[PDB]
RNA sequence: UCUAUAUGUCAGCGUGU
DNA sequence: CCACGCGGGCGGTAGCGTGCTTTTTTCGATCTTCC
DNA sequence: GGAAGATCGAAAAAAGCACACGCTGACCCGCGTGG
């Protein structure tokens, strides 16, 4: 849940981001890239 | 003998790595397609590669060492399984040379006549039907009011695809 | 007590032990 | 010169590290013991 | 006479390293890309 990984305001106009958010973003980006590559009928080495 | 290897390149540095490798006189292959991207809202015809951030370099390790290619500017790392770097068979290279698809890309999601959500200005958070950039930096949409939708041109960077 | 004032870590220290 | 939006080890046409103790797991080399 | 199990020292990986409090600084993506 987002509250357990809050995006606390930085009081200077920025946002302090927890490491869990970065890990989730990386996982989501990798999953989306793999989905696109699979939908593109990519060869064996690239998809592996 | 010359062999094929797969290289992961840095984000947006494929071209620079390509020129650097061509400077070192090693043959390289990368899928290439010219098509219509939106590019921050301005519908333009430019070239992007299939399987982004990937290159196929044909070279002999005897002539030039693997670590030299690994240290080439613009190249992130060799695509390796296990300790040794992966070897791309010639059949895959042939298929890639015949591999010619026509598709679209995620930045190119909004094409003529589809649903686009405006999230800025006096019309923030609404849905419209987008058809065409007029000129380059001006795109119009079927802006929706309480009664009906009317065509009107708004700034390109304000709206995003659903 | 959701009545004020409502972040985190890293580094350097110091205090009582 | 004012946003911006995704890979990320960094940077480079290589190498960076480098002053603890205890417990657990596994491996190469041997061995040794037999059926 | 070769395989099986076995064992034994050595190498690699994992987990831990007291409590409480007070203070300071230093961030809390950078960069090729785009307009």
């Amino acid at each position: 849940p987002p509250d357990l990984r809050p995006l606390v305001p930085l009081d200077g106009g920025r946002f302090a981001t927890s490491d869990l958010n970065d890990l989730y973003r990386r996982v989501i980006n990798r999953n989306n890239r793999l989905k696109r590559l699979l939908d593109l009928a990519a060869p064996d080495i690239i998809v592996r | 003998m010359q062999s094929w290897y797969l290289l992961y390149c840095k984000r947006g540095q494929l071209q620079r790595a390509q020129e650097h490798l061509e400077r070192q006189a090693v043959n390289c292959l990368a899928p290439m397609i010219t098509l219509e991207k939106i590019v921050r809202g301005k519908r333009t015809a430019v070239s992007e590669p299939l399987f982004p951030n990937y290159l196929f370099v044909e070279f002999d390790p005897e002539v030039i060492h693997t670590t030299t290619i690994n240290a080439t500017r613009g190249v992130s790392h060799f695509v390796r399984f296990g300790a040794s770097p992966a070897i791309v068979p010639s059949a895959v290279i042939h298929q890639l040379s015949v591999y010619k698809p026509k598709d679209i890309v995620d930045p190119a999601t909004p094409y003529p006549g589809d649903k686009v959500i405006i999230t800025e200005g006096a019309f923030e958070g609404f849905q419209a039907i987008f058809t065409e950039p007029d000129g380059e930096a001006r795109s119009m949409l079927l802006l929706n009011l309480i009664n009906k939708e009317i065509k009107h041109s708004v700034k390109n960077t304000e709206f995003r695809k659903l």
